[PDB]
């Protein structure tokens, strides 16, 4: 038998194995053939609590590629460093987020 | 002129060249009439006993226009392969039925046209309600998208478990339970339809207890917890006793059992739940008593209807493979029919009539019932992803405890929804994922081999 | 020990050996397996599933004591002249149970055993109540005893009337014809199940020319009237509102829904009538849907128990003739186990349990469906004295009016009584009677020559 | 047709044509073979909201035979010619009247 | 001097009262001129007239749960004098 | 309906069963107050009442906890009393 | 446990601002309820008559029972029934 | 997004009320996690106007309480087309 470790939890694909630049960018990929709007988001502190994240720049509205979306991301991680990013999917149809799910943890 | 006598029920009230109106409730009877009756006065005493209709003609009916509020079968239609066997359609006028009451739209069509001599058996199929009638009701109090936003959860079904045995465990224990599930990587756990206020464990400490085991593993985990608390009860006023204090102790759900307790009580919590803003799960106990035989009762299909417009959040739908019955194509049915907006017309999947719903929210499905880490992707590719999965025993009956069988579920689910999005099949891949995930995870590994040889494979008795 | 996996439902559930204790709560199941199950796993999966019952072993089972808790199978009886048909009896702890609630022993027994996949077919046939469930209860408001000394009427059964159309009367036209009715002879008279609050009359003001129509009726024949108006509403707030009003006016009885409304709000409604000391009329919308088929279902005589303990002054028990099903043998099986105060076992009348109120009061008889003069005699003798006999369309339906219509049933009763108080058989002299009594009333003469050829003669499918 | 007269009508037995002597005597009879106890009650008017009479003497527990329930009767009706007479049927196991019917009303 | 055993119906008692069946038994008996003196020993309440009943608010398993103490009997204390403290003396002699 | 614990203090008890010829023994005032509500009840300190009296004390103690108690005349219980799954009552040794 | 008899002396002790309760001295009479309740209505009256002209209701007691006996055929009845029905025994509590 | 911008209010449209695409209670809930969080990020104090107008007086005085619940500082409302006295109604419940 085993006892299970105490570990804090980021919502989605949080207990899978830290996911790849190869794998995030097959997640982006999904988002985009559907027909869905990708977005960037940060916040200093992850809480159950609070539900707005601030918001980088503006939705991307027309993306032809993934790799447009990723660049996004390198641009938010090299300007905070010690912030959470995450990765959401707007559909304008259903008016609901299909895909949330954190590539950055705040560095040491 | 006045006529006192006994007048044949199929002279005025089954008219085929009627066309049925926009603003009209449409009913699909499958009747089974005696040996001896024609299949129009069968169809016409159904017609007629539902709405203004008398075994001897009345002088009282001269004052009143007939004409206008009377019920008419306007098709009869005969089931292939089978002798003295037809659906009939029936016709009722908008005018007659109650504002915002399920409790009159059900005691006016099915009140008494079952247990007719002249008829051996009777079956609601399915039921249609116009857009005229639909915008009288409250609907869900929340509803779908609505759910999703305040309890911050995207990309995946719901996980949750029922606490076992369903009744002996104390009220501290019970709170153990709760907690060693919530702990290990589940978003909900439940309490059994049966679980109320017993003399082993009162309600107000059940209650208490719970509420201490969430803000406990909320702030450990760092992700919303939630429990729903059942609220059934012997009366109206304790009823809404037992929600208030649930709303009290900052409670985000509420469970209610709307089939023992009756349509009026679950009207009475649904608005509750709305102007309080609590989330509200349905348990749809004691239904198979009433869907289960092919000849006789109502379909699933109606009592799902008429519970997206009395209002709830989720709703119980059943597993397809599992301990209690289901048939694929009869649930994907009803299923599509709660959470869609427009559902079109198609016969060989059950739906007699095309329903429209006005803009009401979506009702959220649950599937429940004898289901382990095996049956996963199964589940995902039916159920998709708006739906909550519950594991009862498949939680708790680890060997190694709740927090590893939690551990297990949630790694199982999150490996199907990587694998769908990415561009795998998860009907011919769905060993697979389940095996390659089981390897870096030992909790999952341990659970695989337990419930291996178990499936439940047997004969359904509704089919289409 | 701790062993994890699957555990045969036989091993620890079937217990031959047991005998059943004095209080405790014991259930009778006509079980039909699927092919290929035995007989005692069958039994025990039903036992099981609806008490303290999971499809694997659990670690939390030992926390607590499962022997004390767990619903047994103590004698399994063979069906004659039947394959894969058996009665199995289960007997339930007292402690496991909420005291005064209906909603929580039909939550608990026949939750969710039916749409098990083991099985094609369960029906419950019988329930025992012990005599210290019964203490937490309240019963009926009122009873048969206290109803008669505050009506002031004593020695025959009681007379009703239902107004005809059901839907389409405006308020004004109701009142009159209520008055109509009871300036004739009859005691009562009776709204329709499904008129509640239509666009076409509004219940406030059916309520207040219904109050008119009595008043006037009282002081014209010397003699207390009443009418039964229905309360049966979409909300519980609603429900307790029309309740109020009738309080309001001075009406001496209301009627409800208890099925289609459901068990929450009839027994919030029962507390309110004792408190206003108002009685309480109960109709039975939707009961054949549950208890028309032999094999399937709930059995009525249960949902009468249950509806003696909720509460309710009077019950339909429906006619032994009539346009309604309707067994002799079973009817007075349930009949005088609502009214009496000891019922012993009887397993051809079909009871299965003794059963035993502890000075609880009797529910009275309500007989309705489709009956004229001539089955005065023989409703007379079947269900005795402490009966209520409804007339919908055999008073409407009279060739003179309403008030020569109620004066024929008026007459026609009275001459039943007084030749059954001299020693006179109603089996042997039921048409002499009837004859003899039309020829110094007019208004039975013309009675008795339109509804002579009319008679409902039907086969059952409900059959011992 | 016909139209229905108004007429005054007291409860039980009303309807039928007047009761003969001999009809009142098998009434009683029946009182007396099922086992319950006849008792005589008298009231100066007859009305729907009044519910108690004024019992003649006390009940006849010790009733042989029905020539002396009639015998009580006429007594209460030569003493009283101007009030309403009715005779009862007390049980005293379910402890509730089983009969009720007027003999007596007022002479002109 | 001797010892007499009464039987009582259920029915004539009061459901959850304690009051009415304290007012029925040891009503009006004592007192009498026919006996110098009179003692109730012992009464049996029967499962059904004990089910009317709420009982204690919790009970000792579930007092046990809400204080969080288990093994050992608990300890109180009284505070003299029982009259004559002032509320701030009585609230440090509590500390 | 608030869940707060009852302490139940027993002052003026000792008027009603002090003598051994009159009143109503504590035993009946006890089981009274198990149906009436009380999560604590003082039950008197054991320290002398030589052998017989102490074995009184038990009786009703015990009376007040278990949920089933035998028919005992040595220790003064004069019928089998059974309690149908209600919550006992803690006692409080004081004095 | 009262009855005709015992009314000269109930008004002697007690006087006027007092009530005068029959139980079983009112639905004890041979004739019923109402007669009954007149038998102990006259017997009262006459007790008040012979006190207000000046009478001594303990000497003469017997005397005005009887005058009043005489005129009333109820109290006649009541007088035959009880008559020789006297509770006399010790008392315990005492001066 | 406004309000963290560097605005001091912002404000619902005159036809927003409770259309069944976004009901009011949601609205009011949603915003108000808005506002908490725009205020501790710039250190001023912000605001948002909520729409309060409705159908019945007492539907629109419910929608002023939950506002004060939620601790907030301006609500919103349509003199003219609710009328004149709707508007003083809750005029007086804002003093
Ligand atoms: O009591 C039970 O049987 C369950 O808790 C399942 O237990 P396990 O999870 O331990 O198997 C559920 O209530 C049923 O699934 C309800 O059926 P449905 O969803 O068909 O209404
Ligand atoms: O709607 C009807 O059919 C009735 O009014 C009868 O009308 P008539 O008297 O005009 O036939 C009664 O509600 C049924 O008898 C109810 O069934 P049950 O008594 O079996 O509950
Ligand atoms: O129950 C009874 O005995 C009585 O009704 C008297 O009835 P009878 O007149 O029929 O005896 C009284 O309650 C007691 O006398 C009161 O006692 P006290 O005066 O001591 O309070
Ligand atoms: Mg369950
Ligand atoms: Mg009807
Ligand atoms: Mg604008």
């Amino acid at each position: 038998m085993q006892t299970l470790p105490k570990e804090r939890r980021y919502e989605t694909l949080s207990y899978l194995p830290p996911l790849t630049d190869v794998q995030i960018e097959k997640q982006v990929q999904y988002i985009l053939s559907q027909g869905y709007i990708p977005a960037v988001e940060f916040n200093e502190v992850s809480e159950p609590t609070e539900l707005y994240w601030t918001l980088w720049k503006l939705p991307l509205f027309g993306a032809k590629t993934s790799r447009e979306v990723l660049a996004e991301v390198q641009s938010c991680r090299s300007q905070y460093p010690g912030h959470y990013i995450r990765v959401v999917g707007f559909d304008n149809i259903k008016q609901c987020q299909i895909l949330s799910f954190i590539v950055h943890k705040p560095s040491r | 002129g006045y006529k006192a006598g006994v007048q044949d029920y199929r002279l005025t009230y089954y008219t085929p060249d009627y066309t049925p109106k926009d603003t009209d409730i449409l009913a699909a009877f499958r009747v089974t009439p005696q040996p001896g009756v024609p299949f129009e006065e069968a169809a016409a005493a159904v017609a007629a006993e539902s709405s203004t209709g008398t075994w001897t003609t009345v002088w009282t009916d001269l004052l009143t226009d007939l004409d206008r509020y009377k019920g008419r079968c306007y098709d009869i239609e005969p089931v292939p392969g089978e002798d003295n066997q037809f659906i009939a359609y029936i016709a009722y006028p908008l005018d007659l039925f109650e504002e915002g009451s399920i409790t009159n739209v059900l005691t006016s069509i099915v009140g008494n046209v079952f247990g007719f001599k002249a008829l051996r058996a009777l079956r609601l199929e399915d039921i249609r309600f116009p857009v005229a009638y639909i915008k009288t009701f409250q609907g869900p109090p929340h509803g779908i998208q609505v759910e999703r936003d305040k309890l911050n959860k995207y990309g995946r079904p719901l996980l949750g478990c029922t606490i076992k045995p369903k009744l002996g465990l104390s009220a501290k224990n019970y709170g153990r339970a709760v907690y060693e599930c919530l702990r290990g990587g589940l978003d909900f756990t439940k309490d059994d339809e049966n679980i109320n206020s017993a003399p082993f464990q009162r309600w107000r400490d059940r209650f208490l207890f719970v509420a201490d085991a969430i803000t406990k593993a909320q702030a450990e985990t760092g992700e919303i917890k939630g429990h729903y608390l059942n609220v059934t009860a012997p009366t109206c006023e304790e009823m809404l006793k037992r929600a208030e204090y649930a709303k009290e102790l900052k409670q985000p759900i509420i469970m209610h059992d709307y089939l023992t307790a009756g349509f009026t009580a679950n009207t009475t919590l649904a608005r509750w739940c709305r102007d309080n803003g609590v989330l509200l799960h349905i348990h749809r106990a004691m239904h198979a008593v009433i869907d289960r035989q092919k000849n006789h009762g109502i379909h699933f299909r109606v009592l799902a209807k008429a519970l997206r417009l009395s209002g709830g959040d989720h709703i119980h739908t059943g597993t397809v493979v599992g301990k209690l019955e289901g048939e694929r194509g009869i649930t994907m049915g009803f299923v599509d029919l709660l959470r869609e907006n427009y559902v079109e017309q198609d016969k060989s999947r059950g739906i007699y009539f095309t329903q429209d719903w006005a803009s009401l929210p979506g009702v959220m499905a649950v599937a429940s019932g004898g289901i382990h880490v095996w049956h996963m992707p199964a589940l995902v590719e039916i159920f998709g992803d708006d739906s909550v999965l519950q594991f009862g025993g498949g939680t708790l009956g680890h060997p190694w405890g709740n927090a590893p069988g939690a551990t297990a579920n949630r790694v199982a689910l999150e490996a199907c929804v990587q694998a769908r999005n990415e561009g795998r099949n998860l009907a011919r891949e769905g060993n697979d994922v389940i095996r390659e995930a089981a390897k870096w995870s030992p909790e999952l590994a341990v659970a695989c081999e337990l419930w291996k040889e178990i499936k439940f494979e047997f004969e359904a008795m509704d089919t289409v």
